[PDB]
RNA sequence: AAAAAAAAAAAA
């Protein structure tokens, strides 16, 4: 429940800029597994 | 007891609250003239005909 | 290996490099060390090695503060920890 | 011991002047207003600020007629010519520009200042402009040929002020080295040096009808008599860095203090008939309270001040004031007054 | 009948994409700049198809951006002579 | 049974298609005009119509259509608590 | 977040070289130009 | 043109170069540097006019270092507060830091408007502008939190 | 026809910016055989 | 994204999934954001990355 | 004019503390960490 | 002598012709009278002196109090808190 | 004047107390930092000495 | 009704 610092940078499209977040790779692996699992289970259960 | 959002928060009083009731406060951020209109108008001739000054 | 458990020698070299360099220069501090990244040195400073961290047994009033703040802010430990006065991991533990 | 005068006529009794009150505050400038110039027909005035624009404002309405760009640093000087349709700007970018008011365009450059330029005066009868800056030099320029016809050297600090008058001493340069120099314009030589001020001389002014002038540094204003520079009197009680000074045709000295302070003095007697403190535009810091430039209009009825909260303040004298409502609190004190 | 066009914000998006291509780190090598142009042009046309062919401003933007890419290639050779760079210099496949 | 015929949310942009009978449209415009009165019609300035389409295509902008579009915007803006989110007229295009 | 690891009587060579490099870098003050100027002043005095 | 140019050439050939003593203009590549010079001088001038007569006026560039520190604290959204600093000196520092901040934000806005318009092809200017708006957005985000 | 071309003297008037004005209403004009640009040049004050 | 309450978001995610995953997501949104020498804690709004 | 009379109160009231820079060490000084955090105002924040 | 290399440019000064003001002096009492008359005219000009479908929605009347923006324009002397900067940052950072 | 200079250098040549500096000018600057910042930073020094609470 | 040097390749 406590995580590392997330780096913040700006990506420039020359009309707007947007935040880009840099997450620790081990937490990125956990988040990617959670993201895929959540999307698949919400597709199975007709959430959207 | 009302809710003040972040985007309509006032951190400072108004101009009338600071300067008083007898002070006229102006916020001027656009010009009344174009840049092509002179501040001092040049003395303009506007000759529309050819006329001899002295009698020939 | 980049990472690993922190030793006392690494901790003291981290403190000495913080003394000589400051807190806004972590690449030099990591360059004194060998197995730790600038981010890992910064995390070690911000979570353990800062001596503005209260490192003794908690007082009771700290415990009611922690329990009330964990009641009003579920799982926002990075928000609870400045108000209690400890770190996020200390408050969570 | 040097003898004094015991006649009790050495102290003039002050004339009554009404107090001054705030009338207007004009926003729109995005920098500290440091220049101000009323045109000779009293219709519009010219403000130069730290946002490197020069704004032309109608004097009666306070309504923004025009904005002129072309400087790249803070505008420090401004002068509307009474004999030519020209305006004269100087800046912190070493540039001295001559604007043709019939085209609203810069038509001349007066190049040669090695640093930022702080002052700029038009000679009342001759076709000459005078600049001073951080290089310790008063440049005297011919208008027509843009030629630097005099280099007035001798100051060891930033030349912060300067006045041009029609008689000798034709140039008066106050500097941050605490000295005031009186210059003959024909030769380019120092007629005199005044070293009475202890700190950097930031303000100068000349009287419209008397052949006297005034200098001002922090905590001290001194009135002097031309052409010999004899010390006339002290204006005392304004304990602040004094940036400006404005005497009226009705004998009013206006000292504006960098901490936001104001003093209105009677010119002949040295009596302070008003002591104010300006107020900051909302959003400003306490440190942004400061009168940075000031002038009177040609009528003398309005005081225009440009202030470090980026504002323009107009001040009128109080029409509902009488000598009974605001009595003069001056008495002929009998003090040695250690000089 | 739904008449389709490409919005002005997206024409400006493509223009900004070409400007970002021209400001990139490897934008001085001719093959790299050509590959980046090819990727951007393929993305634009394969997304916007028949709506793209019916927008005059988008076609003008494509012409100007292709001219800018070729001008970058020419500036890399210290010339801008049109006879010095025939269409065979740019549009010949990478195999030849 | 309901005026809202079509609805789509693409992440954070919404498109809503409404169909109004004349009574429903009159009631909505009446409620909008009695909530935010405007007796001199400053509503033509600020309303949206695409300049990219030709002269004939951008056909007319009368009283009823502009007030109906602003009424739809006002009614849909009244359903969103502004502490959560809202919809701004600058980020909005309405066609009638 | 864990407190520390206690030392050993027999230190490994990595702690020795890390401590030596920390001592060497903890006392460096000058740049290349100041060091070059000091060396050139010494060489100039020797030549004179 | 060519006769003026060759006259200048023969003048450099036969009476030398007047390299030192002329005023260089403030071109674009100098603007920020020039700003710093002027600002420092202004701050320094105010310090000499706030010192009472008799104070030790040698270590007053220490105030210019304090001004640099305050500007660095403004750019990082760190509250700058030196314990024991005199109030008029702190006021001078805050006043000139806010003037520098106003200039910095105005330059950032101008460069962003040039980048959106497509009027800039400089890469370092664009990266500078991205950094400046990154700092401004993080200041706004900290204030929002 | 056959003459030189220059930059626009006045880059201001453009029909896209001007909205549906009453004076130049599209179908209040009684179109006939079209006016050519040489007629606009020959009588510049009537046709411009 | 800017105006998302993390407690309300935790409640709604607790509605739709297991409470461990909801708590993980809500704690993962509450992190420290750093850029060079600038740093703060995200306690209000959403981390879109 | 004759010099203003300076008390010890004024001489201590116009004492400027040395700048404890937390970004720059041009002379490579090893500053105590106590002095490094004195000008940091984050320690003067009320968490309410 | 001098060391400048200006080519001749703008070699005649313009003078204020009749109708351009400037070199025509009046008394300062007349200037005060004209100033007060013009100021009074401007101030007098300022004062003017010569099934129901929306029933199941959860939240209602949430947009009330939004059109009240623009009662008077407030200049704020804090650049990071002015409306111009907030519009700038909402436009350019998404 | 020479005697006072020699006595000041001799009294500055003593290593009494905790060492933090690396050079002589560093030592003098740290002594100056002490002479100004003890009355504001003694609490932080206490926190550093204890290894616990702020 | 038809638009073509420098940075930048370093003080016996």
């Amino acid at each position: 429940r406590a995580f590392k610092e997330v780096g913040i940078d700006m990506n420039d499209n020359y009309s707007t800029i947007n935040p880009v977040y840099d997450v620790e790779p081990i937490e990125k692996i956990s988040d990617a597994y959670l993201d895929q699992y959540l999307w698949y289970q919400a597709d199975q259960r007709h959430l959207f | 007891n009302a809710v003040i959002l972040h985007e309509d928060k006032q951190y400072y009083p108004t101009a009338a609250q600071v300067f008083g009731e007898g002070v006229e406060t102006l916020v001027q951020e656009e010009d009344a003239q174009p840049l092509t209109q002179p501040i001092i108008a040049p003395v303009e001739q506007k000759k529309f005909s050819i006329q001899e000054a002295d009698l020939p | 290996v980049k990472g690993g458990v922190w030793t006392n020698i690494e901790d003291e070299i981290l403190k000495a490099a913080v003394s000589k360099y400051g807190l806004n220069q972590w690449a030099r501090v990591s360059s004194l060390l060998a197995r730790k990244t600038p981010k890992q040195c910064k995390a070690r400073w911000n979570e353990w090695l800062d001596p503005s961290i209260k490192k003794i047994e908690w007082s009771r009033e700290e415990d009611e503060k922690l329990l009330h703040l964990a009641k009003l802010m579920p799982t926002q430990w990075r928000t609870i920890a400045p108000i209690v006065g400890r770190t996020a991991n200390q408050c969570l533990e | 011991l040097v003898r004094r005068s015991e006649s009790l006529l050495a102290q003039p009794r002050p004339d009554w002047h009404p107090p001054w009150k705030l009338m207007r505050v004009i926003s729109g400038h995005l920098g500290w207003v440091r220049a101000l110039a009323v045109e000779p027909n009293n219709q519009w005035f010219a403000s130069g600020a730290g946002d490197r624009t020069i704004k032309i404002w109608d004097l009666a309405s306070g309504q923004l007629r025009l904005t002129l760009t072309g400087h790249i640093s803070t505008v420090r000087g401004l002068a509307v010519s009474p004999r030519h349709p020209y305006m004269f700007s100087c800046g912190e970018d070493k540039m001295v520009k001559c604007w043709d008011l019939e085209t609203n365009k810069v038509i001349r450059h007066y190049h040669g200042h090695l640093s930022g330029v702080y002052t700029l005066k038009l000679h009342p009868t001759l076709d000459v402009l005078v600049t001073g800056g951080r290089d310790g030099v008063a440049r005297v320029w011919d208008m027509r040929t843009r030629s630097n016809v005099h280099v007035l050297s001798g100051h060891t600090g930033t030349v912060a002020d300067l006045v041009c008058q029609e008689a000798d001493p034709q140039v008066i340069t106050g500097s941050l080295d605490s000295t005031v120099r009186m210059w003959d314009l024909a030769a380019g030589k120092t007629m005199g040096v005044l070293t009475h001020h202890k700190k950097g001389v930031r303000a100068l002014v000349t009287h419209p009808t008397e052949f006297t002038f005034a200098t001002a540094s922090t905590g001290s204003i001194k009135q002097w008599k031309c052409p010999e520079g004899a010390f006339m009197q002290n204006f005392e009680g304004h304990n602040a860095i004094i940036n400006t000074l404005a005497v009226n045709d009705q004998n009013v000295l206006f000292s504006g203090g960098d901490n936001g302070s104001m003093s209105f003095w009677d010119w002949k007697s040295g009596y302070r008939f008003q002591s104010l403190d300006t107020t900051a535009q909302p959003g400003s810091l306490d440190a942004e309270l400061g009168i940075m430039s000031s002038t009177f209009d040609m009528s003398g009825a309005r005081l225009i001040t440009g202030e470090a909260d980026k504002t323009i303040k107009i001040w009128k004298e109080d029409t509902t004031a009488t000598p009974e409502t605001h009595p003069i609190e001056w008495k002929p004190s009998l003090v040695r007054r250690k000089y | 009948h739904a008449f389709l066009q490409v919005t002005e914000e997206d024409i400006q998006k493509f223009n900004n994409r070409i400007r970002q291509i021209l400001m990139s780190s490897g934008s001085t090598t001719f093959t790299k700049i050509a590959n980046k142009w090819n990727t951007a042009l393929i993305a634009l046309f394969t997304y916007y198809r028949e709506a793209a062919v019916s927008t005059v401003n988008l076609l003008d933007t494509i012409v100007k951006c292709e001219t800018k890419i070729q001008t970058r290639v020419k500036i890399g050779l210290n010339s801008k002579m049109p006879s010095r760079f025939p269409p065979a210099v740019f549009y010949t496949p990478k195999e030849l | 049974r309901h005026p809202i015929r079509l609805y789509t949310r693409y992440i954070d942009k919404i498109w809503v298609f409404l169909r109004f009978t004349a009574e429903e449209s009159r009631d909505l415009i009446q409620r909008f005009l009695t909530e935010q009165p405007d007796p001199n019609f400053e509503n033509v300035i600020g309303f949206k119509s695409k300049k990219c389409w030709p002269r004939d295509s951008r056909m007319r902008l009368m009283r009823h259509d502009v007030n109906l579009g602003r009424a739809v915007f006002w009614d849909l803006k009244n359903r969103l608590p502004r502490s959560v989110t809202t919809i701004e007229w600058d980020d909005t295009f309405v066609s009638v | 977040t864990k407190p520390a690891r206690p030392d050993t009587i027999d230190l490994d060579e990595d702690e020795k070289e890390m401590l030596s490099e920390a001592r060497a870098r903890l006392a460096n003050t000058q740049g290349k130009k100041a060091k070059r100027k000091a060396r050139e002043r010494q060489q100039e005095e020797s030549r004179r | 043109l060519l006769e003026r140019w060759l006259g200048n050439l023969l003048s450099r050939q036969f009476e030398g170069r007047h390299s030192k003593g002329v005023a260089k203009t403030v071109t674009k590549q100098r603007v920020e540097s020039h700003f710093d010079l002027e600002l420092r001088a202004s701050v320094m001038a105010d310090l000499m006019d706030m010192m009472p007569e008799g104070i030790k006026q040698s270590k007053v560039n220490t105030v210019l270092q304090h001004l640099s520190e305050a500007w660095r604290c403004w750019k990082s959204n760190i509250p700058w507060k030196v314990p024991g600093l005199p109030a008029p000196i702190e006021n001078i520092i805050l006043r000139y830091v806010k003037a520098k901040a106003d200039w910095w934000i105005s330059v950032a806005h101008y460069n962003r408007e040039r980048i959106r318009r497509g009027a800039t092809v400089d890469k370092t200017v664009a990266k500078k502008n991205v950094g400046r708006l990154t700092r401004l957005w993080l200041k706004a985000e900290q204030e929002r939190q | 026809p056959g003459g030189p071309r220059f930059e626009p003297l006045y880059k201001d008037i453009d029909p896209n910016d001007e909205d549906f004005g009453e004076f130049n209403a599209m179908d209040r004009i009684i179109f006939r055989n079209p006016i050519r640009t040489e007629t606009r040049v020959a009588y510049p004050y009537l046709y411009n | 994204y800017e105006k998302i309450e993390l407690t309300l978001l935790n409640s709604l995610l607790r509605l739709i999934m297991d409470h461990n995953l909801a708590d993980y997501i809500t704690a993962k949104n509450n992190v420290t954001l750093t850029y060079k020498d600038m740093s703060h804690v995200n306690s209000y709004g959403m981390i879109r990355g | 004019s004759p010099p203003r009379k300076l008390t010890a109160e004024d001489q201590e009231a116009w004492r400027i503390p040395p700048p404890v820079s937390m970004w720059k060490n041009p002379k490579g000084f090893t500053i105590p960490l106590d002095k490094r955090l004195a000008a940091d105002g984050r320690q003067l924040q009320e968490v309410q | 002598a001098y060391h400048q290399r200006l080519l001749p440019a703008y070699t005649t000064l313009k003078f204020r012709q009749p109708g351009q003001g400037g070199a025509a002096d009046k008394s300062t009492r007349d200037l005060r009278a004209e100033l007060e008359a013009a100021e009074a005219a401007h101030y007098a000009k300022l004062k003017g002196a010569p099934r129901r479908w929306d029933e199941d929605v959860v939240f209602k009347n949430q947009a009330r109090g939004t059109e009240d923006k623009g009662k008077r324009k407030e200049f704020v002397n804090d650049l990071l808190r002015s409306d111009f900067h907030k519009r700038f940052m909402s436009k350019y950072v998404r | 004047s020479l005697k006072r200079r020699r006595e000041k250098l001799a009294k500055s040549g003593e290593e009494h107390g905790d060492v933090t500096y690396i050079n002589e000018k560093n030592k003098q600057f740290n002594a100056k930092l002490a002479r100004f910042y003890n009355k504001y930073t003694a609490e932080i020094r206490d926190s550093f000495e204890r290894g616990t609470m702020v």
